[PDB]
C-alpha cells in the first residue's frame, strides 16, 4: 500500500516510538515545573 | 507485537506533517485559553508593575 | 457473532482509522469547551486561590 | 422470512456509513435539546457549587 | 442483483447486522432505565 | 385491485424506500419539534418536579 | 424497473407486512401518549 | 368512454410522482393554516392546561 | 407514452379505484372533524 | 366555427393540459388567499362559536 | 396528430371542460347561499 | 381590407395565440388588482352585512 | 412564405381568428354592462 | 412622396409590426398610469357616488 | 428584406388603411374623453 | 453642398432610421416629463376645475 | 454601404421630403403651444 | 494647403458618429447645467405664474 | 482608411462646408439668447 | 473483496483494532475515575 | 533638435490625434468644473441682474 | 509606425502649425478672460 | 559617464516617452490640487474683489 | 543512532523555506503580545518622557 | 569585494532598474505625505504670511 | 561547519535575494510606523522648537 | 543582437535628442516657478 | 528525496550544529532579557 | 541574464557612478532643508 | 540551482561579505539612535 517493506517499517516504529516518548518526558517535565510555579487544581 | 504493520497502511511523511502541524496549532491554542483566565502571567504585576 | 472480522471486507482501514481520529479529536475540543462553559469551570474559579489579586 | 433480500436491492456499505453518520448527529442534537431544558446536569448546582 | 451479493452473503449480513441491532437497543435501554432512575422527566 | 402490485412495475423499490425512510425522519422530527413549541411540552413543564432549583 | 412479475408480487407482499407493522407500532404509540397526555 | 386514452398522452410515473408531492405539501400548508387561526387544537388548553 | 390500449384501460381501471378509495378516507376524516370542531 | 378541433393541429395537447392544470392550481390558491385577508374570512371570525375562549 | 385524433381529442376536451364548468358552478352557487358578497 | 388575411403569411399563428392568451391572463389579473385597491372594492366594503362584526 | 402557410390556410385561420374574437369582444361587453348596471364608476 | 412604399425594401415588415405592437401596449400603460396620479382620477374620486361609505 | 415590388406596394397599402383606422379610433376616443373631462 | 447625397454612401440607411426613431422617441417622453415637472404643467394645476373636490 | 449613386440620390430626396414635413408639424404643434401657454 | 490628407488618418464613419454622440450629450449636459443655476426659465413664473 | 487623395479633398470641402453652416446657426442661437437673457 | 482484503489480514486487523480500543477505554475509563474524584458532577 | 520629427517614427499619429483630443476635451470640462465651483461664477452671481426674483 | 522619412517631415509640419493656431486661440481667449474677470 | 548612451539599447525609448508624459500629467494635477487644498489658494481668496458679492 | 534517515523522508528545500518563514510569523507575534501587556518597553516613560 | 559586478549576472538589469525607478517614486510620495501631516508642515503655516485672511 | 557554502545548492541565489531585499524594506517601514506610534515620535514632539505655532 | 533592437547610432541620437528636450522642459518648469516665487512666496 | 546515505549523515551533521548555535543566540537573549525585566 | 563578463563590469561601473549621483544630490537636499527646518 | 561547487564556494564568500557590511552599518546607526534617544 505504502511502498513499504515489513523492515523498513520495524526501524520507523522503533525510531517513532523513541521520539514520542522523549517528546513526552520533555512535556511531563515542563507541566511539572509549571505545577510547581502556579497550581490550578 | 505486530503494531509495526501500522505503518504499511498509513503513510509516514503525511503522518509526520500532521503531527507536527496539530502540536503547533494546539500550542498556540491552549497558550491564548490560558492567557484569559486568573492564570495570565504576564499582565498579572507580579513581579512588578512596570508600567507604573 | 464469530464472523464480525468480516466487517474489514466491506469498510476500508485506512478511512476508518482517519475518521476514527479525527472525530476523536474534534469531541475531546467540543466536550473540553461545553464544560469549561458550565459552572465545573477549573481554570477560572480561583481555586486554589486567585493570582491575578 | 425473506427479509434478507433487503440487502439484494440495498448496497450495505452505504447503509452502515448512513446508520453511523445519523446516529452521531441524532445523539448530538438529543444532548443538546436536554441541556437547553430545565433537565440540565452540569450548570444546576447539584451536589454543590463550585464557582461559589 | 443490483448490489453484487449472492443469497448466502445476504443470509449472513442479515444475520449479523440483526445481532449488532439487537446489542445496541439493549445498551440504548439499559442507559435510558439508568436515566430514569436518576432523573425522571415524566 | 388485485393486480396492485404492478405498481412495482413502473416505481423503482430502491428510490421508493429512500424517499420514504428520509421522508419519515423529517416528519417525525417536525412533528416532535411543533409539539414541543405548544404548551403539550413535557420537558420544560417541571413535572414531576423542578430540577433547576 | 427491469422487475418480472414473480419478484413483484414478492416485493408487494414483504412491503405490505413491513407496513402493517409500522402503522400497529404507530398506533401503539399514540395509544400510550394519549393515555399519559390527552390533547383532544 | 375513452378517457383512458389520457394515459396515452401522460406519462404515468411522473403523474403519480406529482400527485405524491403535491397531496404532501397540500396537507402541510392545510395544517399550518389551520393551526395560525383560532381554530387551533393543540394551544387551546383543552381538556387542561399542562404548563399550568 | 409508449403504452398500448390494454396498459392505458388496466392503468386507468386502477387509478380510478385508488382515487376513489383516498376520497372515501378523506370525506370521512373530514366528517369527524365537523363532528369535533364545526368551523361554518 | 365547425372546424375549431383543428386548434389541435396547431397547439400540442399535453403542453396545454399541463399549463391548464398548473394555472388552475395557482389561480384556486391566489384567491383563496385574497378572500382569506378580507371581511369575507371563514376561519378566523368567532363563527359559530370562538374556540380559544 | 392527424385529423380525427383532433377531433376525437376536441370532443373529449369539450365534455371535461363543461363537467368542470358546471362542478365550479354548483360551488359558487352553494356559497352564495352561505355567504353572499354582492 | 380584404387581403388582411395575408398578415397569417407574416406573423406565426402559434406564437400570436400564445401571446394573447398570456396577455390577457396578465392584463385581467393586473386590473382586478388595481379596481380592488380603489373605492370600488367590492370585497372589503361591508355590503350587504359585515361578517366579522 | 414565412410561416410555411398557404393561401387557404391562411383565409381559414383568418375567419376563424375573426369568429373568435368577435364572440370574445360580445362576452366582454356583456360583463361590462353587467358591472356598470350594479356599480357604476363614471 | 410617390416612392414611399420602398421603405419595405429596407426594413423588415415583421420586426415593424411587433415593435408597434409592444411599444404602443407600454405607452397605453404608461399614461393610463400617469393620467391616474393627477387630479383628472376616475376611479377613486367619489363620482357618482362614495361605495365606501 | 427580401420583399419585391409587388409586395412592398401591397404591404404599403394595407399599412396605411390599418393606420389611418387606428388613428380614427384614438381621436373618436379622446373626442369622448374630452366630453367627459376636459382638462385644458 | 451638391454632393451632399454621397453621405448615404458613409453611414447605412436603416441604423440611421433606427437610431432616429429611438432617439426621437426618448427625447420626446424625456422634455414631456421636464414639462411636467416644472411650472408649466398642465395636467395637476386645477385648469379648468378641479375634478377631486 | 453597397448603395449605388442613384440609390443615394433617391434616398437623399425622399429623407429630405420626410424631415421637412416632420419639421413643419413639430413647428406647427410649437405654435399651438406658444398661443395656450406662453413660457417665455 | 495638406491639412485635408487628415482624412487619410481618420476613418470618417468613426469621425461623423463621434461628432453626433458628442454634441448630442454635449447638448444635454449644457441644457441641464443652465437649468440648475439662476437663469432657469421654466421655473421663474415669466410672464405669469400658471399654477397660482 | 483606404480612401485616395480626391476622395480626401471632396470629404473636406464637404466637411467644411457643413461645419460652418453649423457654426452660423450656433452663432444666430447666442445672438437671441442674449438679447433674451444675457449672462455677463 | 470491496477493500482487496484476505480473510487472514481481515482476522489479524481486527485482533489488533480490538486490542488498541480496549486499552483506549481504559484509559478513558481512569480518566473519568480520576475527574469524579476531584470534581462530582452528579 | 533639427530631426525632431523623427518622433514620428516611434509614435503611431493616429492614438496620438486621439488622445490629444480626448484629453484636451476633459481637461475642458474639469476645469471648468473647477472654475464654477469657487466664487468667480459667472452664471450664479446675479450679475448683471437676478432673473428668479 | 511605418512611416517615412518625407511623411514624417509633412505631419510635423502640419502638427506645429496647428498646435501653434490652437495655442493662439487659447491666448486670445485668456485675454479676454483676464480683461472680464481677473483673478490673481 | 560617457557610455549613458546605452541606456537606450536595454529601454524601450516608446514606453519610456508614454510613461513620462502619463506621470507628469498626473503629478501636474495631483500638485495642483495639494495647492489648491492649502493656504495658498488662489482662487478662493477674494484678491482681489469678492465677485459673490 | 538512525535519525538522519528522517531526510530520505522529508524534502529539505520545503522545510528550510518552513522553518525561516514560522520562525518569523512567530518573532512579529510574541513581540506584539509582550507589547499589549504590562512590559511594553517603547510607551512606558522609562529612562524618561520625550513628547513631555 | 573585487568581482562584485556579477551580481549582474544573476539579476536582470532592466526589472532591476524599473523596480528602482518606482520604489523611488512611491517612497518619495509616501515621505512627502508623511511629513506633510506632521507639524513640519510648510504649506499650511501661515509663514510667510496669511494669504487667505 | 566548513562546508556551509553547500547551502547554495539548494536555494536559487536569484530567489532568495529577492526575498532578502522584500523582506528588509517591508520591516523597515513596519518598524518605523511602530516607533512613530509610540512617545519615542521625533516628528510631532516640539523639538526643537514648534513651527505651525 | 541588442535587446531594444537600436543600434549604437541610434541609441546616441536618440540620447541626444531626449537631453535637449529635458533640458529645455526644466527651464520651463524654472521659469514657471520662479514666477509662483515672485507672486505667492511659501517658505 | 532522491538523497543518498552520505547526503543524510552530513545534512543531519550540520543541522544539528547549526540549530545548537541558534539556540545558543536564543538562551543568552532570553538571560539578558529576564536580567533587565523579569516577568515571573 | 544572458550578458558577459565585460558587459557585466561596464554596467556595475554605471551604476555605481549614478547611483553615487543621486545620493550626492540627496544629502545636498537634506542639508538644505536641515539648514532651513531643522527636526531633531 | 544547477551551481557547481565554485561557484557556490564564491557567492558564500561575497555573500558573507556584504551581510557583515549590512549588519556594521546596522550596529552605527542604533549606536546613533541610542546616543540621541535612549528607549531602554
Ligand atoms: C503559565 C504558563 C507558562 C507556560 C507553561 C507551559 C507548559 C505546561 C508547557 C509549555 C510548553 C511550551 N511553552 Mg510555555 N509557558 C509559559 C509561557 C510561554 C511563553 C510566553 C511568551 O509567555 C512562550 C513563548 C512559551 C513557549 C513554550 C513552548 C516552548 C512550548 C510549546 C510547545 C509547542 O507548542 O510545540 C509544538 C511543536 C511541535 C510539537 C513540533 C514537534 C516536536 C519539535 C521537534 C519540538 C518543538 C521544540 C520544543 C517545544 C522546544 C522545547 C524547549 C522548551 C524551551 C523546554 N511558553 C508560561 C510561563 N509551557 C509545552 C512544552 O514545553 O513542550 C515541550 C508545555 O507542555
Ligand atoms: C441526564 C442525561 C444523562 C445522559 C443520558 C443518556 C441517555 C439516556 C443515553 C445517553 C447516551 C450517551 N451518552 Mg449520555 N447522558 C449524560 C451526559 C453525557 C455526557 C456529558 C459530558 O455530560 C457525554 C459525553 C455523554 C455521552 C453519551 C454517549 C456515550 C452516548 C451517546 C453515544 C452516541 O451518540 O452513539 C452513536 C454512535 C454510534 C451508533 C456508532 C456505533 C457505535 C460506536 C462504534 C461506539 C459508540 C460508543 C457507545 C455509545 C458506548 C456506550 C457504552 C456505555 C453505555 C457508555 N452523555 C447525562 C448524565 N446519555 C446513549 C447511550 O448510552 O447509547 C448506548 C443513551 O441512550
Ligand atoms: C382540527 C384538525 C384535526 C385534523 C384534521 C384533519 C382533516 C380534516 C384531515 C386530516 C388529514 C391528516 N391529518 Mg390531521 N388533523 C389534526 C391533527 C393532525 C396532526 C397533529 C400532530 O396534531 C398530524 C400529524 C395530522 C396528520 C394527518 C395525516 C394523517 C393526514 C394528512 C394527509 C396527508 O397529508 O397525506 C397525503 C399523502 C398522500 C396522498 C400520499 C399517498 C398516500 C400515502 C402513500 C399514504 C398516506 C397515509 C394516509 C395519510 C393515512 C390516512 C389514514 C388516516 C389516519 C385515516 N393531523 C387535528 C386533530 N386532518 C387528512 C386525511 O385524513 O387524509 C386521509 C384530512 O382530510
Ligand atoms: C367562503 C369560501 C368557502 C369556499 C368557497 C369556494 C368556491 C366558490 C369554490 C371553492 C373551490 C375549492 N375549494 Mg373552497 N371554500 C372554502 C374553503 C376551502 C378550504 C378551507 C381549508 O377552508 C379548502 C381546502 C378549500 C378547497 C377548495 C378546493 C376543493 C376547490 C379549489 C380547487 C382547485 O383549485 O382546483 C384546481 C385543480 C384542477 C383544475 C385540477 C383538475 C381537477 C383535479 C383532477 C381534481 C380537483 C379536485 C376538485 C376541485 C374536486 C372538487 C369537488 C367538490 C366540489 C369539492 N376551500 C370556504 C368554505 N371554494 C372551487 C371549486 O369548488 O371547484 C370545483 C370553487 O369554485
Ligand atoms: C366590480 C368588479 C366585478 C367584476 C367585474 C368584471 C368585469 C367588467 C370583467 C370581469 C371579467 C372577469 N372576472 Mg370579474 N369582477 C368581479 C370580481 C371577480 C372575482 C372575485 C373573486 O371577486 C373573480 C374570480 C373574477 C373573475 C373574472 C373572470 C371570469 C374574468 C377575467 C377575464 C380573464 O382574465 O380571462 C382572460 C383569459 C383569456 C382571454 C384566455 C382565453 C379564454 C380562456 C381559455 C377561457 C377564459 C374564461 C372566461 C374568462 C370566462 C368567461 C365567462 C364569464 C364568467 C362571463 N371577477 C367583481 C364582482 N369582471 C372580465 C370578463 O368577463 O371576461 C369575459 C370582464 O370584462
Ligand atoms: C403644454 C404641453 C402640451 C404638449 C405640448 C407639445 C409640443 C410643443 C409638442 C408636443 C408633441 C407631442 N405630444 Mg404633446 N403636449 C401636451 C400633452 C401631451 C400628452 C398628455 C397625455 O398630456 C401626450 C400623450 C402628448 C403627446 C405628444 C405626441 C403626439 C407628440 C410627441 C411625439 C413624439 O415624441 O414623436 C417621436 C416619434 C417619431 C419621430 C416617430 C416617427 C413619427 C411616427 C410615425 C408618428 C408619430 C406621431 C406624430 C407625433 C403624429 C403627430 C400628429 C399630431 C400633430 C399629434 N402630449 C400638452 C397639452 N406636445 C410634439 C409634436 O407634436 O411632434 C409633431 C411637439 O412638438
Ligand atoms: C435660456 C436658454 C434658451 C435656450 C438657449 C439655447 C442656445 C444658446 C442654444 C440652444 C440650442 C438648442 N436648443 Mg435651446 N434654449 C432654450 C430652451 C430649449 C428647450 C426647452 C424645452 O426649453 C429645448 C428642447 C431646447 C433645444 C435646443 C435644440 C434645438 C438645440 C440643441 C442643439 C443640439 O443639441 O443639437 C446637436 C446635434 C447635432 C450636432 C447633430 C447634428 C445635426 C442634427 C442632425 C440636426 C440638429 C437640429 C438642430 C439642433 C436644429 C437647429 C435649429 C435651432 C432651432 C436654431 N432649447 C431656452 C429658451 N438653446 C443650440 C442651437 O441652437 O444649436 C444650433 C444653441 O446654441
Ligand atoms: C520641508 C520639506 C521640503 C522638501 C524637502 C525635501 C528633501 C530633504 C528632499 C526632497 C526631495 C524632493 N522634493 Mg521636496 N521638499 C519640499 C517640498 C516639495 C514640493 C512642494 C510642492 O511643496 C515638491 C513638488 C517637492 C519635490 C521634491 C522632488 C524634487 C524630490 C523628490 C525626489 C523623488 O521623489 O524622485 C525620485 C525619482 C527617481 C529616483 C527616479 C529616477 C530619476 C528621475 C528620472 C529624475 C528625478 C528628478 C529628481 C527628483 C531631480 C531632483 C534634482 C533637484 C535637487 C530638484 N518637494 C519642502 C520645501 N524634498 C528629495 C530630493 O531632492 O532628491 C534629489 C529629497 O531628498
Ligand atoms: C528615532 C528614529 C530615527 C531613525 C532611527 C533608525 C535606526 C536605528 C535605523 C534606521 C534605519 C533607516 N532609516 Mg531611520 N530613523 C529616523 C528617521 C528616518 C526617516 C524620517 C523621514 O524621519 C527616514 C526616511 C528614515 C530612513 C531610514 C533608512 C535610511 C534606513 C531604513 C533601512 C531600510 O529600510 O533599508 C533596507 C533595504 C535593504 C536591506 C535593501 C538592500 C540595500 C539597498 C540596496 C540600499 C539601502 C540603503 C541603506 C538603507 C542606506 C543606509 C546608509 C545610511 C546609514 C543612511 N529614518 C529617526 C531620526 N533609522 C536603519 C539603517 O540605518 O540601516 C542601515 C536603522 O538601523
Ligand atoms: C501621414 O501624414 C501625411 C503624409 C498624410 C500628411 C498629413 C498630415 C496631417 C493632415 C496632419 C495633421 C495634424 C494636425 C491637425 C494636428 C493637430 C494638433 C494639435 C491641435 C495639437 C495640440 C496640442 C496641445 C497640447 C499637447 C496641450 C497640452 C497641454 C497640457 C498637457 C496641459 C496640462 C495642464 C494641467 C495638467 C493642469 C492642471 C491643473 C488643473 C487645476 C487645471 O487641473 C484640473
Ligand atoms: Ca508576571
Ligand atoms: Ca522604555
Amino acid at each position: 500500500l505504502t511502498g513499504l517493506t515489513d523492515d523498513e517499517a520495524k526501524e520507523f516504529h522503533a525510531i517513532f516510538m523513541q521520539s514520542m516518548y522523549a517528546w513526552f518526558g520533555l512535556v511531563v517535565i515542563a507541566h511539572l515545573l509549571a505545577w510547581l510555579y502556579r497550581p490550578w487544581l | 507485537a505486530n503494531l509495526y504493520k501500522i505503518w504499511l497502511i498509513l503513510d509516514p511523511r503525511r503522518v509526520l506533517v500532521s503531527i507536527v502541524a496539530f502540536q503547533i496549532v494546539l500550542g498556540l491554542l491552549i497558550h491564548m485559553i490560558v492567557l484569559s483566565t486568573d492564570l495570565n502571567w504576564l499582565d498579572d504585576n507580579i513581579p512588578v508593575s512596570y508600567q507604573a
